[PDB]
């Protein structure tokens, strides 16, 4: 085999679940502002994301909105907000944006893409939980909470002074932009240790994962710490039904990732339930079937799957929402 | 409370750092986010902030774990000491058993 | 004679029957206020939380003589009533068993966890009843129930000395031997068995000859497949104790404990200011009651075979009471008015 | 020392400290029990707006249901009485149902009208956490809502309580937008047999929930029967209780048959199966009911004590129903087989 | 090394192992059991180590060692993160004589006994000079925990009747 550096990605999501841009994941759960990543070294650009607390628990905890800075265009840029919508410094605008290396687009599963020069794409959909890929260039120039883009995951608890932490509140509470955010003190890990009454559902539910409906994408991501997260996130979160399902399709989409494919929904489970007039069909390959590309068809065509709603092939998007 | 000095918001485009950017030791390597500039108060721009009130940018405690350590004390960790200046940590390196 | 609870589930009779009741409320061990003459003293064993033999089990004693309790309940005794004829009333700490003395023939001894014995002279022959049966030298009617009725099983048995009336007694166990927990893996069922028929291995040889281990073995087996014991082994000496015990009583002292099974220490409270002055051993069975400045002569102790950690001062600089430190005989009482220490 | 918390009439809540409102939930709310070291928690369920049944909660592991008609499970299963367990004896009293915990320390009770009472220990001073509110002297600071703040709203401050499960998912809980003839809530005003209860309780709070009652008085007597009740438990745990009351007035509290209710029962109450031990009934007064003095209590009902039935191997013989041994033979006395 | 092994298959369940969960009477116990890497002496190595993965390792081996007299495949774990705090100049001690107890007053002359000449000790450094190899050496742990004779610096200890 020939080694290569390939494409690094840190994701958000759940109530507070990180993985960093090797491979380490951990919950940290505080109330503040934080950087999520920055150049570093040259300065090129910075994420920020902003918490708050959800589910009136002591455990819950979510993520309202990102905003990204982009020296390059001298303004504090796109604001992502708790809905679908976009603020470009402070106004209101509406998708798709096009300017000289910026293009902000609305997807085909109802969310956003954000993307710049080749590189730094993100994806963000209303309800706290974002993907950053980002390109091989930035190897070794990067600080934050997403930790150095290096090959070793040994040395992403690493606080701006030079040392690294072995507890994670301390290595998260170094990276808060405001002086009045408390620094949270140990981190609870069972949150239904005060919820006997939702324990066994949990566990029953949360056992899919370890189940044949997987068994084929058990050899592609050890799904040992998808297992808590999905324990945590029931035990937690205020409504049950959806936060289930908001974290099996995150197993899903990362083995998607690796090649792999699996339906993992039936009757009984958290179906797309597709508006009528369209399909949920598996991968769709979308970069026709809205027919401002009928417009335009020498743009680009090169998209991956994304199993999500379509239409028979012999339609076209209409502007308002229809599809005949 | 002198010398504390204060600033007015110019208000054209709402970039001025007012009182929201208070910039600590703690947090001056990071960069501050202006939502907007709110009328304030902030010590001399040559001056930072501490927990009583703004002190010598050169004399701010270095953090290790959730303890304070002042500028010139050396920690050893495992297998080499350590030193913070600048509020920075500086040491060798060993590779021990 | 005696009454004991071997392990923590079954009792022995006066006479000498073992049986099998595990409950959960008050009781009655031994009385004499049934007979056509007025009783004396009365005890009883109510236990927590010890209707399966699981490591929760605490048992509480308390005791009636005249007009006081005792209240023998996690680490030592109460006299939350005075009684009015302390003249013959005594506590011991010897060895790991504690010893009280109630009267001139009621004795009783304590291990301090879950076993306690009561001995009685000829004097209250056929004069009881209870738990411990009626004490008349005949097996056979031991079993009667509080209204005068020999029953058949010992669970309906134990039901009619049940103190408080809304208990919900115990119904019945069906099954045999190798309680649910086993004989459904025939794995941990084939380890219990073998673990503890050390009780015949090398050095119980000799007791074999004189008293046969059948009914420990069983007791054994018993509140071992019940018994989940994660870190604390306590659930299983407790039995080879008790045999052990028993065999010292007809002078056939043996020595038991290695450094891999169930070891045990009393080297911690060896005055740690200094503690090279290393007072404290592990003796076979450390005679049972020494002199001090507590009470300067000899008592009446029924077992003067104790097994535990011992002292063993030269012959002068006896033990002291309180401080665990042997000294010259100067610090005892200077005079005995009134019962007090008066150091 | 030892609180009392308890849920009465229809829709109505006592906190541990006097300060006490109404409620009317859908989800099973958390009573008590700590939230920083749980280790217990007792959760009263509800059911459109009333009160069913009554559970505790110990680790993960246990669950028990008591339920208001005297059905008791297991979590899947339908365990009898009284069933004593791991703790927790459940057992029966002067007339209502008893949960006992004292290794972990607590008294719940479940009387014929359905109102829960809740008895805690000494030491969860300034710890307790659930819908009975914090328990210290300071009786104005117990609206803690779960997020650590203070509200003045009580539907707000009880919202923040609500526990689901799995099928049983729950709502935001709205006050009935319904309103609205003699006042005998002066009752407690007027009358000498409250009087001694006045100087270490306030009964302005009890009349306006009589009042309050009163609007509503679907009923003849129930207005403000339901309403006095309590207030004559509370001065009575306070440290004196009122003797003879009841007599004038009051809705005669309900249980099945002997209906001697009445103050200062011994909780002990001696039955003809017993061994009459007597010097270890040290129990403090507890209100409830009985039959009259000449009939003794037996499991269903109480009889006279000439009609105590012998026992053998569980079975109950009627007196002078002698049974044959093999070798012997004799006869059923007063529960004493000759 | 050989071929003819039976290749360990997979444990397909996720945690608390078929031993485990079976009765969630037991498990119940485990979990508070050995809590105790929290409890009272180890606040001050969770300052510098992270007890995630011994608990996890306590959970199991737990279940899936089924104890009967022999508590030892208990006091391990224990015993094995008390050494890694150890490491880190943080002694500690955790035995008690109710929890994992450990005696080696044994050896100790039964010909007389009184010349008690044994100790247990937690630290107590590790490599001494004796009439076997009386010159300093390199031995990287520096205080091994266990039992200890700690006579007075004059009469060194000897090699073989200790
Ligand atoms: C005391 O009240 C409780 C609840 O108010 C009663 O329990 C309820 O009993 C009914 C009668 O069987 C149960 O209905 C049955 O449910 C099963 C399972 O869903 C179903 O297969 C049967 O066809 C029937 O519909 C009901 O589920 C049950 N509710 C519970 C346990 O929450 C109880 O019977 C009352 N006590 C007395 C003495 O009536
Ligand atoms: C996209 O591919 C061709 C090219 O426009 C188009 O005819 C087809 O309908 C589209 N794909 C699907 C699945 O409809
Ligand atoms: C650390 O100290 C050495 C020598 O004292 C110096 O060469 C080096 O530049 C220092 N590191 C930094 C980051 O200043
Ligand atoms: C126990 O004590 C007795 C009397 O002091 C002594 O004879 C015996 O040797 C002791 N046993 C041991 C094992 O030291
Ligand atoms: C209760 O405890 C908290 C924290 O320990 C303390 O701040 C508060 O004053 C206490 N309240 C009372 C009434 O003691
Ligand atoms: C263990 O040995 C060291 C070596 O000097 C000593 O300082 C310490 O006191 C000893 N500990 C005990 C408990 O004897
Ligand atoms: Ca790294
Ligand atoms: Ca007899
Ligand atoms: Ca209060």
């Amino acid at each position: 085999c020939s080694n290569e550096e390939c494409p690094g990605e840190c994701l958000v999501t759940g109530q507070s679940h990180f993985k960093s841009f090797d491979n380490r994941y951990f919950t940290f759960s505080g109330i503040c502002q934080y950087l999520l990543a920055r150049d570093c070294q040259d300065h090129s650009f910075s994420i920020v994301i902003e918490t708050v607390q959800c589910a009136d628990d002591r455990d819950a905890v979510c993520t309202r909105s990102v905003t990204v800075r982009l020296p390059g265009l001298h303004n504090s840029l796109v604001k992502l907000k708790h809905g679908a919508g976009v603020a470009m410094d402070g106004q209101d605008v509406q998708l798709p944006l096009l300017k000289g290396d910026l293009r902000i687009q609305h997807t085909v599963t109802a969310s956003v893409r954000l993307s710049y020069g080749e590189d730094l794409q993100m994806d963000w959909d209303g309800r706290g939980r974002l993907l950053v890929k980002l390109s091989p260039v930035y190897a070794g120039k990067t600080c934050g909470l997403c930790g150095n883009y290096n090959g070793n995951q040994g040395d992403d608890f690493l606080t701006p002074s030079g040392l690294a932490e072995p507890r994670v509140e301390d290595f998260g509470n170094a990276w808060k932009l405001h002086g009045d955010c408390q620094d949270l003190q140990k981190q609870h890990s069972d949150p239904c240790a005060l919820n006997p009454r939702m324990t066994r559902f949990s566990e029953e539910a949360c056992a899919v994962l370890t189940s044949p409906t997987f068994e084929a994408c058990h050899r592609a991501v050890s799904p040992l710490p998808y297992l808590r997260n999905c324990r945590y996130d029931v035990c937690s979160c205020s409504d049950g039904r959806e936060c289930l399902c908001g974290a099996l399709a995150s197993y899903a989409a990362a083995c998607a990732g690796r090649g792999v494919r699996v339906a993992w929904r039936e009757p009984g489970r958290c179906e797309l339930n597709c508006p009528k007039g369209q399909v949920y069909l598996q991968c769709g390959t979308p970069c026709n079937l809205t027919c401002r590309s009928l417009s335009y068809p020498d743009e680009e065509c090169n998209e991956a799957c994304l199993e999500g709603c379509f239409c028979p092939p012999g339609l076209y998007m209409d502007e308002r929402g229809d599809c005949v | 409370r002198p010398p504390m000095v204060k600033l007015v918001c110019p208000a054209d485009n709402l970039r001025a750092e007012g009182l929201e950017c208070t910039k600590t030791c703690q947090n001056y390597d990071l960069e501050c986010m202006s939502m907007g500039c709110v009328s304030g108060c902030l010590c001399p721009p040559g001056m930072v902030r501490h927990e009583n009130r703004c002190v010598a940018l050169e004399r701010c405690p270095c953090f290790h774990q959730g303890k304070e350590y002042a500028p010139g004390e050396t920690v050893k960790i495992g297998c080499n000491t350590c030193v913070c200046r600048d509020r920075k940590w500086n040491c060798t390196d060993h590779v021990c058993d | 004679a005696t009454c004991s609870t071997i392990g923590m589930a079954h009792y022995l009779t006066f006479d000498g029957l073992k049986y099998l009741f595990p409950g959960e409320c008050q009781y009655v061990l031994v009385q004499d206020y049934c007979g056509s003459n007025p009783g004396t003293f009365r005890i009883l064993v109510g236990n927590k939380g010890c209707s399966h033999p699981s490591v929760k089990c605490k048992k509480r004693v308390t005791i009636l003589v005249e007009g006081g309790e005792i209240e023998l309940f996690d680490g030592e005794v109460n006299v939350k009533r005075p009684m009015k004829d302390e003249t013959h009333f005594e506590v011991v700490e010897s060895g790991r068993y504690i010893i009280l003395l109630l009267g001139k023939a009621l004795s009783v001894v304590w291990d301090r966890h879950l076993s306690i014995s009561v001995v009685l002279k000829q004097t209250y022959q056929e004069k009881v009843c209870g738990l411990c049966g009626n004490f008349d030298g005949i097996q056979n009617n031991d079993l009667t129930s509080s209204n005068l009725q020999v029953e058949e099983d010992p669970v309906d048995f134990g039901n009619s000395w049940k103190v408080s009336s809304q208990c919900a007694d115990t119904r019945k166990v069906p099954l045999d031997s190798s309680p649910a927990t086993c004989h459904n893996n025939i794995m941990k069922q084939t380890m219990v068995d073998s673990s503890c028929r050390i009780l015949t291995s090398d050095v119980f040889q000799d007791c074999n000859k004189l008293v046969d281990p059948e009914p420990y073995l069983d007791v054994c087996i018993y509140d071992t497949c019940s018994c989940e014991s994660i870190g604390d082994c306590a659930c299983f000496c407790d039995t080879i104790a008790a045999y052990a015990h028993v065999c010292a009583q007809h002078g056939k002292v043996v020595t038991w404990r290695t450094a891999t099974l169930c070891p045990q220490s009393c080297e911690e409270r060896n005055l740690r200011e200094n503690g090279y002055e290393c007072e404290w051993r592990y003796n076979s069975c450390a005679p049972a009651c020494q002199v001090t400045c507590q009470h300067p002569e000899p008592l009446a102790c029924p077992v003067q075979c104790v097994e535990g950690c011992h002292a063993h001062c030269p012959p002068g600089k006896i033990l002291d009471e309180l401080l665990q430190t042997c000294v010259d005989p100067e610090d005892c009482p200077v005079c005995e008015v009134a019962g007090r220490r008066f150091a | 020392s030892t609180a009392r918390c308890s849920l009465f009439g229809s829709d109505f809540v006592n906190t541990f400290d006097g300060s006490m409102y109404s409620f009317a939930g859908y989800c099973s709310y958390l009573l008590a029990g700590g939230c920083q070291k749980r280790s217990f928690s007792i959760i009263g369920d509800f059911q459109n707006g009333k009160r069913v049944s009554l559970s505790v909660y110990l680790g993960e592991f246990f669950d028990i249901h008591l339920f208001v008609n005297g059905t008791v499970t297991q979590g899947d299963q339908r365990v009898s009485m009284p069933y004593a367990s791991k703790g927790l004896y459940l057992e029966t009293e002067a007339g209502y149902y008893k949960l006992s915990g004292e290794a972990y320390g607590f008294v719940a009770r479940i009387d014929g009208s359905g109102n829960f009472q809740v008895l805690l220990s000494d030491r969860y001073f300034n710890k307790t956490c659930g819908l009975c509110g914090n328990f210290n002297i300071f009786a104005e600071d117990d609206f803690m809502t779960q997020e650590g703040t203070l509200t003045s709203d009580p539907y707000d401050f009880a919202n923040s309580w609500a526990l689901s499960s799995g099928e049983q998912w729950c709502e935001r809980a709205s006050p009935p937008s319904s309103s609205c003839l003699w006042e005998q809530c002066q009752l407690l005003k007027s009358t000498s047999v409250f009087a001694r209860c006045h100087p270490l309780v306030d009964p302005e709070p009890f009349v306006a929930l009589c009042e309050k009652t009163l609007c509503e008085c679907a009923g003849g007597l129930e207005c403000a029967c339901p309403a006095l009740l309590e207030y004559a438990r509370t001065c009575a745990q306070e440290g004196m209780v009122l003797y003879g009351w009841t007599d004038h007035s009051a809705c005669s509290p309900v249980c099945p048959a002997g209906m001697e209710y009445r103050q200062c029962v011994s909780p002990c109450a001696r039955t003809c199966q017993s061994l009459h031990i007597n010097e270890m009934c040290q129990e403090r007064c507890v209100d409830g009911c009985s039959c009259p003095e000449g009939q003794l209590l037996d499991e269903g009902l109480c009889v006279e004590s000439t009609e105590c039935p012998c026992v053998h191997s569980g079975k109950r013989y009627p007196p002078g129903t002698s049974l044959s041994r093999d070798c012997n033979t004799c006869i059923c006395r007063n529960s004493q087989w000759i």
